[PDB]
RNA sequence: UUUUAGUGGGCCAUUUUUGGUAAGCAGAACUGGCGAUGCGGGAUGAACCGAACGUAGAGUUAAGGUGCCGGAAUACACGCU
RNA sequence: AUGCCCUGACGAGUAGGCAGGCGUGGAGGUCAGUGACGAAGCCUAGACCGUAAGGUCGGGUCGAACGGCCUCUAGUGCAGA
């Protein structure tokens, strides 16, 4: 009476319940993303028609990549790179924008490329290079149940729940972002552009704020 | 390369096995390794770690210390568990009814415990009659009462017992130890 | 040779702060210090008794002892690779209260007050501080504000 | 034993994200915007084409 | 022969190898340098409080 | 034949000879690590010899296996040989060097009767 | 920088309590992208006004296209640059079909003839010279004569092979 | 928390400095390095740039390059000489 | 079950520390071990195993003893002085 035929079926029914919830969550998130972006486009249009200027809300998320190697770093940038968990070259981390962290990003400015990531790059980063931290031990995601086993207390059920909590900086961004292992990115597949990396992007190099060109960069590195 | 924050390949700094080649203590470690893994009682993990410890990390527990622990409120019928030697004590004249599970008993300690109507138990019989450490009281002997710890941290204004072979007048009671000869300490 | 006296390199530290020489005002002597209060250290140059060493200028510590005219202050000092507790015997004209411990105590009282109005109704009032946030969406009007500015300027010497 | 990439491997892209079927069926990645005809103000075009 | 008198080079990296320690505060610090008259009265004020909480519970 | 093992990969087939063993007769070819302060071999300058290090170690499935696929077992006699009776797909018998020829005949006969592969069935044979 | 683009950038100097609705300053910036354009905007506003990027905001950045990208135009460019020993104001004339084409030609020309980098150059003004004979420079005036025509002697034909069999000619 | 090895000749670079006409000189400050360290680049080189190293494979790069020696455009473009 | 298996991260190094191993003379125990039908030694751009210290085998030469494992012990490992 080991009840394999009914234990497997009850577990399958629970699996289908969870998948129904995940499906309706993702449909709600897709409608939310679409109405947010169309409302920003229409707000720009309506301000131009009124003669106003629509100023966008300032960006709340940057994606930081350490672009300089390990040797010859001064101790205060070295400490801040460890604190942002950028401990090797082409490491990446999502960063919530506050004053308390925009002054970290000014200290580590010659050693990192950052900017504002789009939904396409967050989606591709988390599907391809997304790893959790589970007793710590760097576990690949590849399953919604293992995401739910550590982030279900925060109401994060699936990988797209994780992506949504990253991109809309929710109340559990800190937990969802510290659960992700720092992204281990390759070199950019086309190159950096820029014959010399270690200038500012404004000055024709790589480091600093490259506000929305970080999407092109990280898609080449991913 | 990686900017390592922690030291790499760092061992825990904890015994994960006894350093002794005692076959019976290895059997006790095998039993309590099994219990600490399959029971999820915290007692079994604590007893396994205490089974790993060295000789100065397992001081003897006196029977007077056992009796004083049994004079706690609600702890009269508890099984006293000493992971180590139980020694006798002639300074106590009343000994209560007790079950004491220990690695070793001295002859006087075994005689006193079973003369008071009690029972002396090994750790495997403790595991059989209490697999989860139910109704137990773990007792540890005084670690820093050792003679070596007197000399630990010797320095100025410490009051921490110089390492000295012969003791008396003419042995380090002069310049550096009183105001009259030079300075005090 | 070299010189490392008690008040060496204190030419400007213990100076008396232009047009504020002379007698010490009396609120300095009527402030009350309890054991555990957090005090700042700034030596008055005009009182030579109870005077802290020059290391302790700008250091902030805790009152452990109160005496006839003086308080004792715990200061943590970085000796080599660790911190040592130093006990100081400073008269109260070299001592002032920290305004940070005022501001934190009105934040404690504000936290208790808003937790009381959250217990009255409306729980989860979110009573931690937050860092400065990125600004939200604005609409900027062009009403009497038509954007009109010229270019960079030519070089002239004006000497 | 072997990490399979989604955005390749449609089977893993359906194991994660059950909305990946519905997204493709409604096509949702090439969908037409609403065709409005809102026109910017003359003050905007004057400022844009100003010296 | 003449040599290198003094330098503070490498000393902060050595001090941060074990990463300068805060002195580990405790509840109930010592009465080292606390006023002796306060200490004498504190002894009796705690004796009477030990007796008061003894008689309060018994 | 032996068990199905993966293809044996040795990672460094070449002998680790000592530095300057080619240069001096008194320097034998047995591996010694350079302890010199200015040794280019110790400092791993390009173009110098490799040093034996743990990354060269054999995969544990194929380690100690011969090209035949058997672990070798040194055998002195029939009683030593018959401790390999149930292990003829993992173990091949090496006959010891100091076994006399007439005892080698006996060992080889027992190993043919038992199916034990013998790595040296040709020593001390009147051939 | 081979394709410069021109942007209008309007910035504000953030509203305080004493000043709601501040004065909305506008610049035309030649840059490779909007990041460089906003960087240059704050560079020139910290030279004209008491403002900086921490105490101000950008309210608009728009790429201005050329109104007639396929009409040939004469441009006067007024430029201030740093030499190795001073600062100089300079007026040049550039003939192109676009303002960003004229500005790219200016930057190449300034780097060539004066060894002036991008960091040393301020574009004071680009203005399309509306009427002929307002064209001051005679290197521009030679291309405004009536029924202009010229040959290109000595035509060098690019070879894609290593060896040629013909002993080529530079006719045209 | 205990115990113990080696060390107690240092040197170079950026920046701030003292003496000196100055020095690959002498002496300090902060950090990074060499010593103690190979690798790619600077022809060459203790320290410079890049990057720090188990053994392999594939891919992408850094710094530096792409007439030929030499892997890679006798590329494209605006001029100057 | 200092076994087997699963998961993750990591790997530069003088002076130095610690660990796990390899080898030599002799001792206690064992393999009722090897051997004049050939022990030991020695030679061998012959073979096999080990990351390595080393170990094993084949052929030649030789002529009396000598090995494995478990422990014990030291006058125990050489390129230099
Ligand atoms: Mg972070
Ligand atoms: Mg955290
Ligand atoms: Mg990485
Ligand atoms: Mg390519
Ligand atoms: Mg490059
Ligand atoms: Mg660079
Ligand atoms: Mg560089
Ligand atoms: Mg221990
Ligand atoms: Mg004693
Ligand atoms: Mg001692
Ligand atoms: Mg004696
Ligand atoms: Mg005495
Ligand atoms: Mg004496
Ligand atoms: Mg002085
Ligand atoms: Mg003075
Ligand atoms: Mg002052
Ligand atoms: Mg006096
Ligand atoms: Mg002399
Ligand atoms: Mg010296
Ligand atoms: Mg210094
Ligand atoms: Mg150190
Ligand atoms: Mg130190
Ligand atoms: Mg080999
Ligand atoms: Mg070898
Ligand atoms: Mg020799
Ligand atoms: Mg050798
Ligand atoms: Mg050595
Ligand atoms: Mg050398
Ligand atoms: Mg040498
Ligand atoms: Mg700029
Ligand atoms: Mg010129
Ligand atoms: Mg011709
Ligand atoms: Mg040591
Ligand atoms: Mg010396
Ligand atoms: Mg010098
Ligand atoms: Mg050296
Ligand atoms: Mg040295
Ligand atoms: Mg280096
Ligand atoms: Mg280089
Ligand atoms: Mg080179
Ligand atoms: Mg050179
Ligand atoms: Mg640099
Ligand atoms: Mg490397
Ligand atoms: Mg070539
Ligand atoms: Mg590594
Ligand atoms: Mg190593
Ligand atoms: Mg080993
Ligand atoms: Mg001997
Ligand atoms: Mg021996
Ligand atoms: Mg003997
Ligand atoms: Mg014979
Ligand atoms: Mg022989
Ligand atoms: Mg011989
Ligand atoms: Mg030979
Ligand atoms: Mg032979
Ligand atoms: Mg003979
Ligand atoms: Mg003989
Ligand atoms: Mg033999
Ligand atoms: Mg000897
Ligand atoms: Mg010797
Ligand atoms: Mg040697
Ligand atoms: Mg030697
Ligand atoms: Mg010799």
């Amino acid at each position: 009476a080991e009840q394999v035929a009914a234990e497997r079926a009850a577990r399958k029914a629970a699996n289908k319940e969870k998948r129904a919830i995940i499906l309706e969550r993702n449909a709600a998130y897709q409608k939310e993303y679409e109405t947010a972006e169309r409302n920003i486009i229409q707000a720009k249009r309506d301000a131009k028609a009124a003669g106003s200027y629509y100023v966008e809300a300032q960006h709340k998320l940057v994606f930081v990549v350490r672009i300089k190697g390990i040797n010859k770093i001064p101790p205060k940038p070295r400490k801040v790179l460890q604190l942002l968990r950028l401990t090797r070259i082409n490491s990446g981390t999502f960063v919530k924008v506050t004053k308390a962290t925009l002054e970290l990003l000014k200290l580590i400015e010659p050693y990192v490329a950052y900017g504002y990531p789009s939904y396409s790059t967050i989606r591709q980063l988390v599907y391809k290079r997304g790893f959790g931290k589970i007793n710590k031990q760097r576990v690949p995601l590849s399953d919604n149940a293992i995401i739910e086993a550590n982030l279900g207390k925060y109401g994060i059920l699936s990988i797209d729940d994780l992506i949504h909590e990253i991109i809309t900086v929710g109340p559990h961004f800190k937990q969802a972002n510290n659960f992700l292992w720092p992204f281990k990115l390759s070199n950019p597949s086309g190159g950096w552009g820029v014959p010399r990396k270690f200038k500012h992007f404004i000055q024709g190099g790589s480091f600093g704020n490259r506000e929305e060109f970080i999407n092109k960069l990280v898609k080449s590195m991913n | 390369g990686i900017d390592h924050t922690s030291k790499q390949h760092k061992r825990s700094g904890h015994r994960t096995a006894p350093k002794s080649d005692n076959v019976y203590l290895k059997l006790l470690v095998k039993l309590y390794t099994f219990l600490a893994r399959r029971t999820d009682a915290p007692f079994n993990k604590v007893v396994l770690k205490a089974l790993f410890l060295s000789k100065i990390n397992r001081p003897p527990v006196s029977v007077s210390r056992i009796a004083r622990a049994l004079k706690q409120e609600g702890a009269a019928n508890k099984t006293v568990v000493v992971v180590g030697t139980v020694t006798d004590d002639a300074r106590i004249f009343e000994f209560p009814k007790t079950t004491v599970a220990a690695l070793r008993f001295t002859a006087g300690a075994r005689a006193k415990i079973v003369k008071a109507g009690g029972e002396c138990i090994t750790l495997d019989q403790l595991a059989v009659r209490a697999p989860k450490g139910q109704n137990t009281l773990i007792l540890r002997g005084p670690r820093n009462s050792r003679e070596a710890v007197r000399h630990f941290g010797m320095g100025p204004h410490k009051g921490k017992a110089p390492r000295i072979l012969s003791t008396g007048r003419k042995f380090e009671r002069a310049r550096g130890r009183r105001r009259s000869k030079g300075f005090k300490v | 040779g070299k010189s490392h006296g008690y008040r060496s390199r204190t030419r400007y530290m213990f100076q008396r702060d232009f047009r504020k020489h002379g007698a010490v005002h009396l609120s300095t002597y009527l402030k009350v210090y309890k054991v555990g209060d957090i005090v700042d250290i700034k030596a008055n140059g005009s009182i030579q008794k109870g005077m802290p060493h020059k290391f302790y200028q700008g250091k902030t510590g805790v009152v452990y002892n109160v005496t006839k005219s003086s308080v004792g202050v715990i200061i943590n000092k970085m000796v080599g690779n660790r911190y040592l507790e130093k006990r100081l015997n400073l008269r109260v004209e070299h001592i002032k209260h920290s305004k940070c411990r005022q501001e934190f105590l009105e934040r404690v009282k504000a936290n208790a007050a808003k937790r009381a109005e959250a217990k009255a109704q409306g729980v989860a009032v979110q009573l931690k501080r937050q860092p400065a946030q990125p600004r939200e969406s604005r609409i900027v009007s062009t009403e009497g504000n038509v954007p009109q500015t010229l270019a960079p300027v030519p070089y002239e010497t004006f000497i | 034993v072997l990490k399979k990439n989604p955005l390749k491997n449609k089977q893993v892209l359906l194991r994660l994200n059950p909305y990946a079927k519905v997204f493709a069926a409604e096509k949702l990645g090439s969908k037409k915007a609403e065709k409005t005809g809102t026109k910017p103000a003359a003050v905007f075009t004057e400022t844009l084409k100003h010296d | 022969a003449k040599s290198k008198n003094h330098t503070a080079h490498n000393q902060t990296r050595k001090a941060h190898r074990n990463g300068i320690k805060k002195p580990k505060t405790y509840k109930y610090p010592s009465l080292k340098g606390v006023d002796p008259k306060f200490r004498r009265n504190h002894k009796h004020a705690l004796h009477g409080t030990a007796k008061a909480l003894a008689a309060a519970k018994k | 034949a032996s068990l199905p093992h993966p293809k044996i990969v040795k990672k460094h087939t070449k002998k680790f000879k000592r530095h300057h063993s080619d240069r001096y007769h008194r320097v034998a070819e047995n591996w010694r690590k350079q302890k010199g302060i200015d040794s280019v071999v110790r400092r791993r300058f390009r173009g110098n010899i490799s040093q034996p290090k743990i990354g060269y170690g054999s995969n544990k499935k194929t380690k100690f296996l011969s090209p035949s696929g058997h672990k070798t077992f040194l055998v002195a006699n029939v009683k030593d040989l018959e401790t390999l009776t149930m292990h003829t797909k993992t173990y091949a018998a090496e006959i010891a060097h100091n076994i006399s020829a007439k005892n080698r005949v006996v060992i080889l006969a027992r190993a043919k009767a038992l199916g034990i592969k013998v790595t040296n069935p040709k020593g001390r044979l009147a051939l | 920088m081979a394709h410069f683009k021109e942007y209008q950038v309007i910035g504000r100097r953030l509203p305080t309590e004493s000043v709601p609705e501040p004065k909305l300053f506008r610049m035309r910036i030649f840059a490779s992208n909007e990041v460089i354009a906003k960087s240059r905007y704050w560079y020139f506003l910290q030279k004209l006004h008491k403002v900086k990027k921490a105490s101000g905001e950008i309210v608009s950045i728009n790429q201005i296209n050329e109104a007639h990208p396929t009409k040939v135009k004469n441009f006067g460019v007024w430029v201030r640059y740093d030499s190795r020993s001073g600062t100089h104001n300079m007026y040049k004339e550039i003939r192109d079909v676009s303002r960003v084409a004229a500005v790219e030609t200016l930057y190449q020309d300034m780097a060539a003839r004066h060894r002036a980098r991008f960091r040393s150059i301020h574009i004071l003004k680009v203005a399309e010279i509306e009427k002929t004979a307002d064209v001051k420079r005679q290197y521009v005036k030679q291309f405004l004569t009536k029924d202009l025509k010229f040959p290109l002697p000595h035509r060098v034909q690019k070879s894609t092979k290593t060896f040629s069999y013909k002993r080529p000619s530079t006719f045209y």
